C-alpha cells in the first residue's frame, strides 16, 4: 500500500536502494522506448497524411479512365462484376521489426494468374487496359496505405501500454519506494537515540561508582 | 497467396478493382465483394462487412466513404489489425478527408 | 456453534473472505493495468467485493438503524450477497463460451434494481421493524435476484 | 617521495599520528623550504576506524554510526593543512583516499569527507569488471577548482574547451548505448553511430592508459583531438570556433 | 607465474571477466524488452556468457568429474569457449552488412554438435583418465572448431 | 511604499509572475502539441514570457551598463513588457470572431521592430542617460508600440 512493509535495517537500506536503482533505470529505458515508438508513430503519421492525399489524386484518375473505358467499350461493367473466377493480384502478411514492437505489415504479391481480356463491346481493348493499369496501380499504393494504418494502430496501443507502465513506476512504485526508504532510515535512527541513551546511562552509573570508591 | 482483399462500393469502384486483378471467388462460391445499388439496405451491407471481418482469408477491406458513413458504426466497434479498411472517394462523392477512422484514431493531426 | 443454529453461516464467512482477498489480490495489479486485461468473471468479483464493502463491512453507529444490528440480520443480507455473487458468476460462465457473453455491462444495467435493494438491506431499523418483516423482506430480494436472473439468462 | 607505512597490525593510536606526522613533514617541506608537495592519505576509513577506537579508549559515547562526534573537525584539522600562503613559493595538495562502505556515498566517510572538500575523483565497480585500468568514471566525479588550474599559461589554451566537449560526448555515447540497447543499431542514425564510435575509443584510448604509461597534460589533450575529429566541428557545440580553427584540423 | 607456465591463461582470464559483466548489462535490458532488438555480437555474448556460467563455472564438487578441476584443466577448458567466442563474433561481424549475413541461429543450426562437445568439456575426468588425453582431447575441440568456422565462412 | 512612490508598480509584478506561471502551465500542452493545436492568446504568452526571461529576469553583470539596475529602470522595462502583452491580447482577442483576426504571426511580423525595441530596453546606461532620457526613451517605445498595434484594427 504506502510501504513495501520491510522490517527496517541496514540490509533493507540496502535493498531499496537498489531496487530504486532498478526502477529508475527501467523508467529511463522505457521512457526511451516510448520516445522512439511516439517518433516513429508521428512518422508513419506524416506518410499515412501524404499518402492520403496521394490517395485523393490516384483515384481520381483511375476514376476518369473507367468513364474514358465507358465512354468507348458502353456497358462493360456488367460482364466484369459477373464474370469473375481468380484473383491476379494477392497480399502476403510479412513481420516488420520497427522497434522492441513488431508491426504487421502488408506486401503486395503479383501472384500472376491473367486477368480477364475483354473485346466484347466495341472492342473497346486499348482504354480496358489503360484502365486496367490505373486501377493495378491504385492498388499498389493502397495495399502500402494499409501497412500505414495497418502497423498504425499497433503503434497506438504500443504507446498507451508503455507510457501506461512509465507512469506507473513514476506514480506507484517509485514513490511507494521512497516511501519506504525514508521509513526506513528515520526508523533506524530511532534505534540509534535508545542505544545512545542506554550508553549514556552506563557511563553515568560508572562514573557513580567511581564516586563511591572514592 | 496469403490474403485477399474485399470490397465494398458502387458499381464503378467495384469494377474498377475487378479490373486492377482483384478479387476472387472462395471455395465456397462465396465473392469477396459487394456491389452497393440504391435499393440496397443497410442489413445487408452491414452482414456483408463483418462476415468480412469474420472471415481468415480477408484482410485488407476497401470501402467508399459514404458507405463509411452508412454503416459507420461498425468500423469502430471492431478493433484489430486483420481488418485494415481504407476509405475511399466514390466516382462523384468528393476527396474523403473527414470522419476517418484512423485520423480520429490520432487526434494530434492537422 | 453456528453448525447448531445456523449452518449456513460459515459457508457464507468463507465465501465473503475469498471475494475480499480476490479483489485485493487484483488491486494490486489493477492499479498499474488500468482494468483493461480485467476477465468478466474478475470484475464481477470487484464490484461485488465493493457491495461487500460499502454496505456490509461498514455502518453508521449513530443511527436508529445501525446502532446495533443483530445477528440474524448479518447473516440474512450476507447471505443474499453471496448469493449473488453465485448467481452473477454463474451467469457469465455458462454463457461466455456461447453466442452472447452476459458481461458487467449487461447484468449492471439489467439488474440495476437489485444492487440498489441489496444496498438498501442495511435500512431496516431492527427496533421498529422486528425479526419477521427483516427476514421476510430479505427473503423478498433473494426471489427479485432470480426472476430477473431467469429473464436475464 | 617521503614514505608513511602504518600497517594493519600496527599500533592502532599510531595510525592517528601517521597522518600527522606526514603533514608535519609536508608543512616543513612545503612553506619553510619552498616546493610544491603532493600528499596523499590512503586509506582514511582505516584511520577512521582507529580513531573510534580512541574514542572508545576514552569511554566517550559514541555518535552517528558509531563513530566520535567529531570526527568532523578531526577530518578538518587533517585536511585543512594544506594550500597556498602568501609571500611563499611553496604549496600542499592533498589526495585523500576512502573505501566507501557498501558502496555507499551517504556514510559518514565519504560524507563528512566530501562535505569539506573541493570535488571528487570516483573510483567505480563497472569500469573495473570490463577490465578498465584506471576505472575512473568521468561523469559523477568533479573538480571544483579545475576552472583556474587549466588554461592559457597554466596548461595550454584549449584545456578547458576539450574537457567541456569531452565531458558532453561521453555523457551522449552512454545515453546513446542506452538506447541502442532498446532500438537497435538498425533504428540509429549517423550522428548516434558516431556517439558510439567515440564512446568505445574514448574509453579505449583516453581512460585506458595503464599502469607504466605517463601521459602528460599535452599528450592528454591531443589524445582529447584525435577523439573530437571523430566528430564533424558543427557536432562540437561547447568548443568556440576560433578554438575549433586553431586546434580542430590536423 | 602464468606467463611462465601458461602464457595463455591471462588473457582468458581478460576476455572471460568482460564477457560476464558485458551479459550482466545485457541481461538488465533483456529482462525488460524480452531481446526484442539486440545486435548480433550481444546475442552471442549472452549465449557463450550462459555456456560459460553453466559449464565452466558450475561444478558438481561430489561427483568423480569435479571434485577437484587441476589448473591445467581449467585452462583448457576455458581457452575453448573463448576460442569459440572469438570465432562467432569474427564471423558475424566479418560478414555483417554484406550479402551471407551468418547470425547467431545460422552458427547453432551450422555447428550445434560444437556447443555439445563445449557443454562435456567437464566430464572428460581427470585421475580416471589421463592428463595427455584430456589436453588432446580439447585441442580436437579446437581442430573442429576451426573447421567448423572455415566451412562456415 | 511602492503604492507612495511608483503606483503601478504592483499590479504589474503580479501579471508578470501570472504571465511567467503560465509558460510553465503550457509546458506539457506545447510538448505533446508542438504549438500546432495552441491558441494565438497562448503563443503570445510564451513568447513573451520568453522575452521576459531573456532580456528581464536575466542580467549580465560583467557588462558596465547592466552593472546595476536602478528601480525606476526595472519597472519601466517591466511596464513596457506588459504593456505590449496586454495590447498583444487584445489585438487578438479583440478580432478573433469570425473573417478577419489577428495571429501572433501577424503581430511579430508586422511589429517586428518593436519587439526588437522591448529586447534593447535593458542596453539603457544610467551612467550616461539620465533619468528623464531612458524614462523619455522608454515612454516613446509604449506610444510606438501602441500605434503599431492601432494599425491592425
Amino acid at each position: 500500500k504506502d510501504r513495501i512493509e520491510i522490517f527496517p535495517s541496514r540490509m533493507a537500506q540496502t535493498i531499496m536502494k537498489a531496487r530504486l536503482k532498478g526502477a529508475q533505470t527501467g523508467r529511463n529505458l522505457l521512457k526511451k522506448k516510448s520516445d522512439a515508438l511516439t517518433l516513429r508513430f508521428r512518422q508513419i503519421l506524416k506518410k499515412i497524411i501524404e499518402t492520403k492525399m496521394l490517395m485523393g489524386e490516384v483515384m481520381r484518375e483511375a476514376a476518369f479512365s473507367l468513364a474514358e473505358a465507358k465512354f468507348t467499350a458502353g456497358d462493360f461493367s456488367t460482364t466484369v462484376i459477373q464474370n469473375v473466377n481468380k484473383a491476379q493480384v494477392k497480399i502476403r502478411a510479412k513481420k516488420d521489426n520497427v522497434a522492441g514492437v513488431t508491426l504487421p505489415v502488408f506486401e503486395h504479391y503479383h501472384e500472376g494468374t491473367d486477368s480477364y481480356e475483354l473485346t466484347g463491346l466495341a472492342r473497346g481493348g486499348e482504354q480496358l487496359a489503360k484502365l486496367k493499369r490505373n486501377y493495378a496501380k491504385a492498388v499498389e499504393l493502397l495495399v502500402e496505405l494499409a501497412s500505414l494504418q495497418t502497423s498504425f494502430v499497433t503503434l497506438d496501443e504500443a504507446i498507451k501500454i508503455t507510457n501506461r507502465r512509465v507512469n506507473a513506476i513514476e506514480h506507484v512504485i517509485i514513490p511507494r519506494i521512497e516511501r519506504t526508504l525514508a521509513y526506513i532510515i528515520t526508523e533506524l535512527d530511532e534505534r540509534e537515540r535508545e542505544e545512545f541513551y542506554r550508553l549514556k546511562k552506563i557511563q553515568e552509573k560508572k562514573k557513580i561508582i567511581k564516586e563511591k570508591s572514592e | 497467396r496469403g490474403k485477399l482483399i474485399a470490397v465494398i462500393g458502387d458499381e464503378d469502384t467495384v469494377t474498377g478493382f475487378l479490373l486492377g486483378g482483384i478479387g476472387e471467388l472462395n471455395k465456397n462460391r462465396h465473392p469477396n465483394f459487394l456491389v452497393v445499388e440504391k435499393d440496397t439496405t443497410i442489413n445487408e451491407i452491414e452482414d456483408t462487412f463483418r462476415q468480412f471481418l469474420n472471415r481468415d482469408d480477408i484482410g485488407i477491406i476497401l470501402i467508399n466513404q459514404y458507405i463509411a458513413e452508412m454503416v459507420r458504426h461498425a468500423l469502430d466497434a471492431h478493433q484489430r489489425s486483420i481488418p485494415a479498411v481504407l476509405e475511399i472517394p466514390s466516382k462523384e462523392h468528393p476527396y474523403d478527408a473527414a470522419k476517418d477512422s484512423i485520423l480520429r484514431r490520432a487526434k494530434g493531426m492537422f | 456453534y453456528y453448525d447448531k443454529h445456523f449452518t449456513e453461516f460459515v459457508p457464507l464467512r468463507t465465501k465473503a473472505k475469498e471475494i475480499l482477498q480476490e479483489e485485493e489480490d487484483l488491486a494490486e495489479i489493477v492499479q498499474l493495468v488500468g482494468k483493461a486485461s480485467l476477465a468478466e468473471t474478475d470484475k464481477i468479483t470487484l464490484e461485488v467485493a465493493k457491495l461487500i464493502k460499502d454496505d456490509f463491512l461498514q455502518q453508521n453507529g449513530y443511527t436508529p438503524y445501525d446502532r446495533f444490528c443483530p445477528f440474524y440480520k448479518t447473516v440474512g443480507m450476507l447471505s443474499n450477497m453471496i448469493s449473488f455473487y453465485d448467481m452473477a458468476r454463474r451467469a457469465v460462465e455458462t454463457t461466455a463460451q456461447s453466442d452472447n457473453k452476459i458481461t458487467w455491462s449487461i447484468i449492471r444495467e439489467h439488474m440495476g434494481e437489485i444492487l440498489y435493494k441489496l444496498s438498501s438491506m442495511k435500512f431496516k431499523d431492527p427496533v421498529k421493524d422486528g425479526e419477521a418483516k427483516i427476514k421476510a423482506d430479505y427473503a423478498q430480494l433473494l426471489e427479485d435476484m432470480q426472476n430477473a436472473f431467469r429473464s436475464l439468462e | 617521495v617521503c614514505l608513511f607505512l602504518n600497517l594493519a597490525n600496527d599500533p592502532t593510536i599510531e595510525r592517528i599520528i601517521t597522518p600527522r606526522l606526514a603533514l608535519t613533514t609536508a608543512e616543513f617541506l612545503a612553506y619553510q623550504c619552498e616546493k610544491h608537495v603532493l600528499v596523499i592519505l590512503t586509506d582514511m576509513s582505516s584511520y577512521a576506524e582507529a580513531l573510534r577506537e580512541v574514542s572508545a579508549a576514552r569511554e566517550e559515547v559514541p555518535g552517528r554510526r558509531g563513530f566520535p562526534g567529531y570526527m568532523y573537525t578531526d577530518l578538518a584539522t587533517i585536511y585543512e593543512r594544506a594550500g597556498r600562503v602568501e609571500g611563499r613559493n611553496g604549496s600542499i595538495t592533498q589526495i585523500p583516499i576512502l573505501t566507501m562502505p557498501n558502496d555507499d556515498i551517504t556514510h559518514p566517510i565519504p560524507d563528512l569527507t566530501g562535505y569539506i572538500t573541493e570535488g571528487q575523483i570516483y573510483v567505480d565497480r563497472q569500469l573495473h569488471n570490463r577490465q578498465i585500468y584506471p576505472p575512473i568514471n568521468v561523469l559523477p566525479s568533479l573538480s571544483r577548482l579545475m576552472k583556474s588550474a587549466i588554461g592559457e599559461g597554466m596548461t595550454r589554451k584549449d584545456h578547458a574547451d576539450v574537457s567541456n566537449q569531452l565531458y558532453a560526448c561521453y555523457a551522449i555515447g552512454k545515453d546513446v548505448q542506452a538506447m541502442k540497447a532498446v532500438v537497435g543499431e538498425e533504428a540509429l542514425t549517423s550522428d548516434d553511430l558516431l556517439y558510439l564510435e567515440f564512446l568505445q575509443k574514448f574509453e579505449k584510448n583516453f581512460i585506458t592508459q595503464g599502469p607504466y604509461e605517463n601521459r602528460t597534460v599535452y599528450e592528454t589533450l591531443d589524445i582529447g583531438w584525435q577523439l573530437l575529429r571523430i566528430f564533424p566541428k558543427e557536432m562540437l557545440k561547447r568548443i568556440p570556433q576560433s578554438t575549433l580553427s586553431e586546434f580542430y584540423p590536423r
